[PDB]
């Protein structure tokens, strides 16, 4: 067979959240926690064979003998610079419990704050910043043994992350400190505000304030009386100028890469348009946006995000690609390959797997995202994917006319977006391994045991059955960065109902055999809509059946053309 | 049963 099933565990688990990390170092190590929505229970297992085994490790959380009470772990971090090591916060207890071994070995500990949230540094694995949320003072914790003991740094604070290497020297801390009039002020220190000359304010009276890559961001509120601020590489912050005739009422940053930011502005009418920065020209008015406030408020959205977000998705391996939602009444989706130079509309595919669209007539492919998702209640849906292991390959969920309809299939573009074709015609998980080489998908809503897959960019399809049974499924993964050609299905059994399922699959006898240069093609977006300007990729061409190792290490060639 | 995250 050309697909095996590595692993098969039965967590006998009911809690109804998993949460999932990889610490994927070629270690075969798999943290698991499984919870309650936000929490009542919880329970921690651990793979070490990836994924074939669990090792449930609960017990092995405790606050010693003369304390049995059982404990409920809200949440666990891991260090972005050791993935060796791991925290497990209590959500009741001001108790952590700490890991440099992969989990083999834990020590639980006390703690002067709860830990409602952490913050490990990137590169200092001892390092790390704790707040404790429901405390009247906000108090900021620091500490510098991997949590075993703690100082605090600061009192009422909003927000706060570390420094942004190479820009901000190493230690930097920006912060939101509450002020009395609600609003706040954002401070920079590298003395872990121990010291004066290194504590340094950088922005009054501020309403929030965004940390990205070179920039930085934060809106200030002017009211006058007659009837944003943008750093740039840590240049003080200025006021940006926009063009418009209307007033203004919501900032949100929508994509930001150096010389070129994308900003929806949402107005008094409750109309949202996007900018661009190099200073704000223009792009595109009418975008499907939410805030709280909110611009899409009075919906169904207000009971899932707190938090605004827009219909707005940047293709991630590429620089120029965009792909958002138009909303008049009523959606519609636009697509440039230019950064908000210019906007187009989605062609629709040629066929079926054939079907007539035509852009003159007025329709043309429509991709649900997060937003346009909840708001047809799809709670469960994928999100437009986009991955930079697989340049310019896009899947996403969709329909074709005018409008997207209830109705909605899977459609796949390794072009960009420039030319689709219909994948599969109902909603589907889907994912991807081996740098794109390998596409899965699995259909939602009724159980299956069928795992659709495709090896020809969904050209072609092929079903493998993992399961004997027909099992509810509640995702598809791969570990992150796409490379491995394991894919991991979580579903349940049927009844008895809700007991967690983890199957482990290895496809790699379907890729068969390792590429060689014959099945290689050099690759730019600007091959695909153009030339215009560029990036050169080499990509595997869509008909080998063969294999990039795991090592694969994309080539991308830069140049002026 | 609902969902399954990343993190
Ligand atoms: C167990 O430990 C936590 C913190 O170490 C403490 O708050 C709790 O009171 C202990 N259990 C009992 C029975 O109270
Ligand atoms: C909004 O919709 C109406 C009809 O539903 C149409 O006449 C009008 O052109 C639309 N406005 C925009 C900005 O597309
Ligand atoms: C998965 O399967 C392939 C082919 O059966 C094998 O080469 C590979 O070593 C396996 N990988 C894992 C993680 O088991
Ligand atoms: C390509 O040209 C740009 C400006 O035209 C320049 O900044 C850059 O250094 C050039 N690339 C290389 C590799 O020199």
């Amino acid at each position: 067979e050309p697909i095996k099933v590595y692993g098969q565990v039965s967590l006998n688990d009911s809690h109804n959240q998993m949460v999932v990390h990889w610490a994927g170092e070629k270690s075969n190590v798999i943290v698991a926690l499984a919870r309650d929505s936000l929490p009542k229970s919880s329970d921690v297992y651990v793979s070490y064979d990836y994924g074939k085994s669990f090792k449930k490790i609960s017990d092995k959380l405790n606050f010693g003998l003369g304390n049995r009470s059982e404990a409920v772990i809200a949440q666990f971090y891991h260090s972005p610079a050791d993935n060796k090591r791991y925290i497990f916060a209590d959500a009741y207890a001001q108790y952590l419990w700490i890991t440099f071994d992969f989990c083999n070995t834990l020590q639980g500990f006390s703690i002067p704050f709860r830990a409602a949230d952490l913050l490990l540094h990137s590169k200092a694995s001892n390092l790390l910043l704790g707040f404790d949320r429901s405390h009247p003072n906000k108090q900021l914790w620091k500490s510098d043994d991997f949590g075993q003991t703690w100082i605090m740094i600061q009192e009422h604070v909003k927000s706060f992350s570390w420094g942004i290497d190479p820009y901000d020297k190493p230690n930097t801390i920006y912060i939101e400190r509450h002020e009395p009039s609600g609003y706040s002020t954002v401070f920079r220190s590298t003395d872990f505000f121990q010291s004066r000359e290194n504590q340094e304010v950088i922005l009054e009276e501020v309403r929030d304030f965004q940390l990205r890559d070179k920039y930085m961001f934060a809106t200030k509120v002017v009211h006058l009386l007659g009837s944003l601020w943008v750093s740039f590489g840590r240049k003080p912050m200025r006021a940006a100028q926009f063009v418009t005739r209307h007033p203004i009422n919501e900032y949100y940053i929508a994509d930001a890469s150096e010389d070129q930011v994308f900003v929806c502005v949402s107005h008094s009418n409750n109309r949202t348009n996007l900018y661009i920065s190099e200073k704000f020209s223009l792009s595109l008015e009418n975008v499907l946006y939410y805030s709280p406030g909110g611009a899409g408020s009075d919906t169904l959205v207000r009971y899932f995000a707190n938090e605004p977000f827009a219909d707005f998705h940047r293709v991630e391996g590429l620089q120029g690609v965009y792909i958002a939602t138009l909303i008049n009444g009523n959606m519609r989706s636009v697509i440039t390959f230019d950064k908000g130079g210019t906007w187009e509309f989605l062609q629709a595919p040629a066929f079926t797997g054939k079907i007539n669209c035509e852009l003159s007539q007025g329709c043309s492919l429509h991709l649900a995202q997060r937003l346009s998702q909840l708001l047809n209640l799809q709670l469960r849906r994928m999100p437009i994917l986009s991955k930079e292991s697989a340049p310019g390959l896009i899947i996403a969920t969709g329909s074709v006319g005018k409008n997207l309809a209830s109705k909605t299939n899977v459609y796949i573009s390794s072009s960009a977006g420039a030319r689709w074709r219909e994948a599969l015609p109902g909603p589907h998980y889907y994912t991807w391994g081996d740098h794109g080489g390998i596409i899965t998908a699995i259909a939602q809503g009724m159980e299956t045991n069928e795992l659709k897959y495709s090896t020809n960019e969904g050209e072609t399809w092929k079903t493998f059955i993992f399961s004997e049974k027909p099992v509810f499924v509640y995702g598809l993964l791969t570990e992150p960065g796409e490379k491995s050609t394991v894919f991991t299905i979580f579903g349940s059994n049927k009844e008895n109902v809700h007991s967690w399922l983890i199957l482990q699959v290895n496809a790699t006898d379907a890729l068969g055999v390792p590429c060689t240069e014959n099945d290689y093609k050099l690759w730019s977006p600007s091959d695909e809509r153009g030339n215009e300007c560029k990036t050169v990729f080499k990509r595997r061409t869509p008909h080998a059946t063969c294999f990039n190792g795991e090592d694969f290490d994309r080539p991308v060639v830069v140049s002026n053309c | 049963a609902a969902a399954a995250a990343a993190a």
